[PDB]
RNA sequence: UUUCUCCCAGUACGAAAGGACAAGAGAAAUAGAGCCACCUUACAAAUAAGCGCUCUCAACUUAAUUUAUGAAUAAAAUCUAAAUAAAAUAUAUACGUACACCCUCUAACCUAGAGAAGGUUA
């Protein structure tokens, strides 16, 4: 079956630089393993996307459904939903500047939450 | 003491039983719209679900093929009894005849000949079976002048329970 | 909900969004076959005088049973090529989003709240 | 659910507190057969209100509002509310009347409370069994 | 009823680049016909509505066109205002649905109704 061992170990033939995995309690209700991944570039993370995709594909699944591939557009950021994981594939300068791994580590104390800015919106008159 | 004397077609000269075949059409039944509810499966998911009656459902007149419809044949079937008080000696006469209290709605189904099957043989919920298609018609709510009232039917309703009893 | 007007809460850190500004961000084009904007879909956000999408959040509309009612209207910002605007989001956002039809997994890990 | 009278629905509330005050002072009333059927209603819940009890709060102040005359406050605890503690319902009986001749023609009907002291109004009488037809159900009766 | 996505399948095909079909599944959208378990607005009545929910179609019969056989016309010709055999759109009604009952009517009641009619009646 296609699990989070053989995908990592994937990872690593296709030459991932950075890979970064954070489980997730029973309590908080999302994906038990959220996964982020580094490529040095598009063309990299093109290819390493398919290379999963194509081998969850082949390594059974066969009750789950086939996966489609989100943010093959954008250069700089490419994620994969899989069953029991989603790997977030960007590329290593990204990496830092979004900081994912921080926001699940530091569930509540990520530096990045503290950003976030209020407004007012006033009538004219 | 009529509705006892048809319980057991069985055992009353029933006409004689044809295997199935491709391309036979069974006959149907009249229920009675008792209400709607919500059900569960045992995906978690909830279905609203409308629940029907079968009640005093017999079969009353066959027609033959060629005396009805060169293409197949018909039988009448009528179902929610109702009072004798009111209604014109000419119904009851007819269904006096045949043995049963007299029925609100006559309809007719088109049935093959090998489906055929004696009048007044009593006809139960249990002739459809959970997980069954079906299809019901019926006539839709009139509104008055401003409308309604005017045959309609849904396809493709599939069936989720049965309560015999 | 956001629809056509319908000035909204942009819950983000993006310097358009998170700058303050004397009209508040409505709404221009809902990016659905249907003219109504829900949770999930895709819209065309107005702020700081531009044009940005936006993916809705939350609704004050009234909504199925067993789900929570939003007391307030809240988007996120996503770029043209499809990542977010902002690096964070700060309201909880509902984790259904993951199994709506789409591309929700990038706004989901920018969800550190979910509920 | 309700019939449209008078100039509007507190009218027709005026109306009937007029018509069910009315009732009890007398008993017997003659009115149109729209309006006494759907004052009946009201009567017959009255007299539940009358059986709970005086010293029910409740029941004083439906029946202060209802009965304009307070001197048929007293009659309805002492008077009505005993007559009919027997009584699970039916309190009020209500017959048609010829058409009034008015030049409107008005269906005409006649209210009356139950165990009266007025003199009894010409009720309808079933059939005697000392009928032919009747014999001859007997029979079928006996035979059985 | 219509659209879109997925699947088929990165397959068939193609040197590569690139990239299908048909069949199946899931989403919606609108149109039509309905419905009130829930939600919402009302009647501050037991009801009516959507902003709520469900369901929705088959082609006997062909035309442009493309072949086969075959004389006139000595052929290993010719699709034929030659005799002839086929394949091949959309239309549509072969195919359905719905209707079929033959009439008691003091009165009462009705989701039936302008009136009348219609339904109900232990």
């Amino acid at each position: 079956k296609f699990d989070i061992d053989m995908l990592v170990s994937l990872l690593r033939q296709e030459n991932a630089r950075d890979i970064c995995v954070i489980q997730v309690p029973p309590e908080m209700r999302y994906t038990d393993y959220f996964v982020i991944g580094s490529g040095t570039s598009t063309r990299h993370l093109h290819a390493m996307v398919h290379y999963l995709v194509k081998m969850y594909k082949h390594l059974k699944c066969r009750s789950d459904p086939y996966v489609k591939i989100e943010g093959k557009d954008a250069d700089d950021w490419l994620c994969v939903d899989f069953g029991s994981m989603v790997i977030h594939l960007m590329l290593p300068e990204t990496r830092e500047t979004y900081e994912l791994e921080k926001l699940w580590t530091l569930r509540s104390f990520d530096d990045q939450l503290a950003q976030i800015a209020a407004e007012t919106l006033p009538e004219d008159f | 003491t009529q509705l006892t004397s048809k319980l057991n077609p069985l055992k009353d000269e029933p006409w004689p039983l044809h295997p199935w075949e491709p391309g036979s059409f069974r006959v149907g039944l009249i229920a009675l719209k008792l209400g709607m509810m919500p059900l569960w499966t045992k995906d978690g998911q909830k279905h609203a679900v409308t629940l029907l009656q079968v009640q005093d459902c017999h079969v009353l007149k066959y027609t033959p093929k060629e005396d009805h419809n060169g293409k197949i044949a018909a039988l009448t079937v009528g179902g929610k009894t109702v009072s004798r008080f009111y209604k014109p000696d000419s119904r009851l006469e007819f269904y006096r005849d045949l043995g049963l209290p007299p029925k609100q709605i006559h309809k007719i189904f088109h049935v093959t000949d090998n489906a055929v099957i004696k009048p007044g043989t009593p006809l139960y919920a249990a002739h459809f079976r959970p997980g069954q298609y079906v299809d019901v018609t019926a006539k839709t709510i009139g509104k008055g002048f401003q409308m309604g009232n005017q045959n309609r039917t849904v396809y493709g309703l599939k069936v989720w329970r049965v309560n015999t009893k | 909900a956001v629809q056509k007007m319908t000035r909204v809460r942009v819950v983000d850190n993006s310097a358009l969004g998170s700058t303050p500004y004397h009209r508040p961000p409505r709404c221009i084009h809902v990016y659905n076959k249907s003219g109504v904007g829900k949770v999930g879909d895709q819209i065309l956000l107005a702020i700081r005088g531009q044009k940005k999408k936006a993916l809705i959040v939350g609704h004050r509309m009234p909504g199925s049973r067993m789900t929570p009612k939003f007391d307030s209207n809240n988007v996120v910002l996503i770029e043209d090529n499809g990542n977010p605007v902002g690096t964070r989001i700060k309201i909880p956002i509902p984790t259904s989003l993951r199994r709506r039809e789409g591309e929700y997994s990038k706004v989901l890990a920018i969800a550190q709240n979910f509920v | 659910v309700y019939r449209r009278l008078g100039l509007g629905p507190e009218s027709r509330i005026h109306l009937l507190r007029n018509l069910l005050t009315g009732l009890v002072r007398h008993e017997r009333i003659e009115a149109t057969w729209a309006r006494a059927d759907e004052m009946r209603g009201y009567a017959e819940k009255l007299i539940d209100y009358g059986k709970l009890g005086d010293t029910n709060e409740r029941a004083m102040r439906m029946a202060d509002f209802w009965l304009t005359e307070k001197d048929l406050i007293p009659k309805l605890f002492k008077v009505l509310a005993p007559r009919f503690q027997g009584q699970n319902g039916n309190y009020t009986r209500m017959l048609q009347i010829p058409n009034r001749k008015e030049q409107d023609r008005a269906k005409m009907a006649v209210i009356e409370y139950k165990g009266n002291y007025l003199p009894p109004l010409p009720l309808p009488h079933r059939d005697s069994n000392l009928t032919l037809l009747n014999q001859l159900l007997l029979g079928l009766q006996q035979d059985l």
